[PDB]
RNA sequence: GAAACUGCGAAUGGCUCAUUAAAUCAGUUAUAGUUUGUUUGAUGGUAUCUACUACUCGGAUAACCGUAGUAAUUCUAGAGCUAAUACGUGCAACAAACCCCGACUUCUGGAAGGGAUGCAUUUAUUAGAUAUGCGAUGAUUCAUGAUAACUCGACGGAUCGCACGGCCGCCGGCGACGCAUCAUUCAAAUUUCUGCCCUAUCAACUUUCGAUGGUAGGAUAGUGGCCUACCAUGGUGGUGACGGGUGACGGAGAAUUAGGGUUCGAUUCCGGAGAGGGAGCCUGAGAAACGGCUA
């Protein structure tokens, strides 16, 4: 069958097809889950370790992992779970779908595999090079975090370092940097001042009112002591 | 129905609004708010249907979303929002203060009131009761909510309530020989003094009123509030003076002003 | 599912109704609790209408049970079910439901009744005279007294399980506790 | 005396082995036993202020409002376990005849304790919440005839 | 600013009259027998207590990107990023008062220290009077207060836009969104009394397996044989029960008019029911939803 083999510490991917079933013979019977020594599946796989990610079968349906079986079931899916995605469908809906389950068998037609352990001879498609990542981080902590900075260090001046520029098909001149999220500024302080005041005038409201209230009633109290006396 | 009703039909709309018949299928459903939707008249209808600011729904809306109209000094951006009996409706660009009370035939009046008029308006009392941790507190049938009230103040009274400080300045007692003006029923609209009280066990208590001119109708507790002590009402009273004339005066005078 | 209309029943006068409309939402029933005594304490959350919460207890193991004379609440641990009174089987299954007879562990009320009044069932001067103040009116029902002796007392749930979650009650006393006495010797 | 049931029977919130006495105390306090006035013109009987028996669906006694309709009837039936049907008779009028027809409606009423009734006295209902399945109204006063 | 996540809505409206004969429904009642997103008015004081970010916590995922499967679907699997008013946590500005234990003590005392103490839940005890303080109703051990405890509490703001100021970094305005409590509004659910066409070639019916009522429980948002266990034998009926028919949804109304009456009411307003026939259910404040799901 075919083979999705991705590369996550290089961000490869690459499509592989076998036709022989001694290699295949080593796939077989597995699941989801687990690791499969590369050495079976050609020559140029020596060392190398996969980890099995899923798969569709020859009608589509994709492994559900748990489902012990072979063949394919129907169970009732949950949106947003693995093989039911259930876009544009309502919130608490719910949708029996048909999935094939988690144990490798003949009838696969693709399987998914991560590369786990790197073998003594590079790939040309895979290993050679290294998709840089498109988006830097975001939240200030991040930031922080990623350039090891300290409490006082301005994570602001920092965010320059992985700004992107490019020329747009006009032939201008562009740049583009995120931003920063979770970062304390004058604004958020002034925020929280105004919390605490708000709190504290309503407890000041509060115990005025109380206190006035004590005293109209002393002195409606005063005065009907007074007439019962007479 | 499985839930709420977001639609009213024009027929179905209350009488006193005076809808056309063919004006459309629907007609404006009052909002949740201080005034109960049949003893309303949502801000759409002042500003279109009464005053013709507006010539249309989105004329309506436009002039709204602009902070233009305050409802008893708060400035008001819902078009369906219930404004009631008693309510003080300002604009300030216009210089015009308006206040919402009943004519003789029942049918809200924006009567035009000065300035010093517009600062103040009257309430009536639910109930009294201990909220929580003993504070005492009263409920207007406005669905204001008032601590601390005065401890005279009890249940069918009427309180005057400053707007700009929201407080209670004055308060009438429900009491025989006040001026009170009827908000419900056939007699809604009509002012007068009360004479006696009727109470029943477990029943609605009837109150008897005498107008100006000596006529007397009845009317229940519920649809009865008082608008000042003795015979003097707090507040200017519409053209009328709540007043209810009938047909045969009423064509008699319209005569006399044709010629 | 269960309901809880009255579509289904007969008339007053024996009739048989015709069906003119479909269950609805908000008249339903849920399954029972059946809560039990087990080590293995399981409270599972109800969402109810109007967005509430109900608390459903499978397992309880202790409760919040008060001795009224005394005028103390301590959380115990509920040792057995006793007396149900209406139905037998809830008995020997240890059902857990309002109003069931139970024996709590006595020993919370035992280390009061040590501190509060210095009797078993250093210390200073001011303490000493406060013990004493407080035996002059020191009562105590024989009964409760034989009670704490085997570690275990007497008492009626007063929560309901199967809605808040919680086995709370009260100890039995005077003429109840005699009643429910008479009721268990045989 | 009235423990003729598999469970205890007694006042909701009526505290009895107290330390101290309910002298002084108002009904409902102390462990004195617990009792009110319906209102409405109507008096608590005088068996019921002094009796014991236990009944959470008395008016008087129990944990039950009276307020809606107050009916006037005769005593039906009185083979139920404290509860009776009251047979309401009145006329029906036949519009097109001008003239009117017998008609008679059966209620089911619950009766506390504290009242003796019998089949053909005159006794007056005050409605309450469902107490079973067709009993909505209790008897609030009994005239033997 | 597309796309996407998040939030809200889609329970309204429109359509039809199949089922349904004290049932729907009309008038008139009740909830002291309950729930109620929202609007309007008021109201939010104890979290870490010996870890110890609060000048601000943590891990993901969409869009995007790139390896695809299938004849095929807003059918679908891996891989690489990155956000929050998404998700999960967490200091929660600081107190007083009340209650319990309480070393120590000049001891009928007061005293260090400790425990408890927000709001909410649950169960008990207690106050809530009224022929020198104490609220409401025709009527409530009602509102509400106090004590003992209890709960492995989705609560008690790690959010956003405008401006730009006063003291000596500290304070500071106008708003938006959001959490909880009460009241109110928008409503529902159940409910009281009276009322419906033809038929006796329908006179007894209901009660094993709920029929009528009682006790104790379970369930419910809540009352209730609504359901369970035990108990009693009850409940309706020529003042027509029960059974059957209807080419029967009910009403506001329509036709005709001495008066009385007769006939009609599927259809635009109100109420109910249904979504080919049944049944079950998730989401949600609200549905037994069908331009939602499951059989
Ligand atoms: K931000
Ligand atoms: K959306
Ligand atoms: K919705
Ligand atoms: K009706
Ligand atoms: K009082
Ligand atoms: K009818
Ligand atoms: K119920
Ligand atoms: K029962
Ligand atoms: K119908
Ligand atoms: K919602
Ligand atoms: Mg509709
Ligand atoms: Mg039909
Ligand atoms: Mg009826
Ligand atoms: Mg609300
Ligand atoms: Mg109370
Ligand atoms: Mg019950
Ligand atoms: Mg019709
Ligand atoms: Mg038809
Ligand atoms: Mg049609
Ligand atoms: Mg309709
Ligand atoms: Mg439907
Ligand atoms: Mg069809
Ligand atoms: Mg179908
Ligand atoms: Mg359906
Ligand atoms: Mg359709
Ligand atoms: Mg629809």
């Amino acid at each position: 069958m075919k083979f999705n083999i991705a590369n996550p510490t290089t961000g490869c991917q690459k499509k592989l097809e076998i036709d022989d079933d001694q290699k295949l013979r080593a796939f077989f019977d597995k699941r989801i889950s687990q690791e499969v020594s590369g050495d079976a599946l050609g020559d140029e796989f020596k060392g190398y370790v996969f980890k099995i990610m899923g798969g569709c079968d020859k009608q589509g349906f994709p492994m559900k992992q748990g489902v012990l079986t072979p063949g394919r079931v129907r169970l009732l899916l949950y949106r947003g779970t693995p093989c039911f995605r259930g876009y544009g469908r309502r919130n608490g809906e719910r949708r029996r779908k048909s999935v094939r389950g988690c144990i490798v068998s003949p009838d696969l037609s693709v399987l998914n595999l991560v590369i786990v352990k790197k073998g003594e001879n590079d790939l040309p498609g895979l290993t050679d090079t290294e998709k840089p990542r498109m988006r830097g981080p975001k939240r200030a902590s991040k930031i922080r975090k990623l350039f090891n900075l300290s409490k006082e260090d301005d994570v602001r001046k920092y965010v320059n370092t992985y700004r992107r520029n490019f020329t747009t098909k006009n032939g201008k001149k562009a740049s583009k940097a995120p931003k920063i999220q979770r970062l304390v500024t004058p604004l958020t302080l002034q925020r929280k001042r105004a919390r605490i005041a708000d709190k504290k005038k309503r407890i000041a409201k509060a115990k005025s009112e109380a206190a006035e209230y004590q005293k109209l009633l002393a002195s409606r109290l005063k005065e009907q002591r007074e007439k019962r006396s007479e | 129905a499985r839930g709420l009703k977001k639609h009213l039909k024009r027929l179905n709309a209350p009488k006193h609004w005076m809808l056309d018949k063919l004006g459309g299928a629907f007609a404006p459903k009052p909002s949740s708010g201080p005034h109960k939707s049949r003893e309303c008249l949502p801000l759409i209808i002042i500003l279109r249907n009464r005053l013709k600011y507006a010539l249309t729904y989105r004329e309506v809306i436009s002039i709204l979303m602009q902070r233009q109209v305050m409802v008893d000094s708060k400035v008001r951006t819902d078009k369906t929002y219930p404004a009631g009996f008693m309510d003080v409706v300002s604009i300030p660009k216009t210089n015009e203060n308006f206040r919402l009370l009943y004519d003789t035939k029942g049918r809200f009046r924006l009567h035009s009131v000065r300035d010093e008029e517009a600062k103040f308006k009257l309430c009536k009392v639910r109930s009294v009761q201990f909220g929580q941790k003993g504070i005492p507190y009263l409920n207007t049938y406005d669905g204001r909510t008032i601590r601390y009230p005065d401890p005279l103040i009890k249940a069918n009274d009427t309180i005057k309530l400053d707007l700009e400080s929201n407080k209670i300045v004055d308060f009438i007692k429900f009491d025989v020989g006040n001026v009170v003006m009827v908000t419900g029923g056939r007699n809604r609209g009509r002012v007068g003094v009360i004479k006696n009280r009727e109470k029943h066990k477990g029943s609605f208590e009837t109150v008897h009123i005498q107008d100006a001119l000596g006529h007397e109708f009845a009317t229940r507790l519920g649809n009865v509030f008082t608008l000042g002590k003795g015979t003097k009402p707090w507040v200017s009273l519409p053209k009328g003076k709540g007043i209810k004339l009938s047909i045969i005066e009423e064509a008699r005078k319209r005569l006399a002003a044709q010629s | 599912g269960i309901s809880r209309d009255s579509m289904h029943k007969r008339r007053a006068t024996g009739g048989k109704k015709k069906a003119w409309r479909k269950k609805r939402k908000y008249e339903l029933g849920r399954q029972p609790a059946n809560t039990k005594i087990s080590a293995n304490k399981t409270v599972r959350r109800i969402r109810v209408r109007g967005g509430n919460v109900k608390w459903r207890a499978l397992r309880l193991d202790t409760g919040n049970y008060s001795w009224g004379s005394e005028a103390v609440t301590r959380k115990t641990r509920i040792l057995d079910v006793v007396y149900n009174a209406s139905n037998n089987e809830l008995v020997r299954t240890q059902t857990l439901v309002k109003s069931a007879i139970v024996q709590v562990d006595a020993a919370p009320f035992k280390q009061w009744y040590l501190q509060h009044y210095g009797v078993d069932i250093k210390k200073s001067n001011h303490v000493l005279r406060k013990i004493e103040t407080r035996q002059k009116d020191r009562k105590l029902d024989p009964h409760i007294e034989e009670q704490f002796g085997g570690g275990r007392l007497l008492a009626c749930i007063s929560s309901r399980p199967g809605q808040c979650g919680r086995a709370d009650g009260y100890i039995l006393e005077g003429k109840e506790l005699e009643f429910y006495m008479k009721k268990l010797q045989k | 005396a009235e423990q003729t049931e598999k469970a205890f029977l007694k006042q909701p919130g009526v505290f009895l082995s107290s330390k101290k006495t309910g002298k002084g105390k108002r009904p409902g306090k102390g462990g004195n036993r617990y009792f009110k006035s319906i209102g409405l013109g109507f008096k608590t009987p005088r068996e019921a202020t002094e009796g014991t028996y236990i009944d959470k669906k008395c008016p008087f006694t129990g944990n039950v409002s009276i307020r809606g309709r107050i009916l006037a009837g005769t005593c039906h039936s009185a083979k139920m376990n404290r509860t009776i049907i009251v047979r309401r008779n009145y006329l029906h009028y036949v519009k097109k005849y001008q003239r009117y027809e017998k008609r008679h409606s059966n209620i089911p009423a619950h009766i506390s304790p504290c009242f003796r009734v019998k089949e053909g006295d005159h006794v007056i209902i005050g409605q309450c919440r469902p107490l079973s399945k067709t009993v909505r109204f209790n008897v609030l006063k009994v005239i033997p005839a």
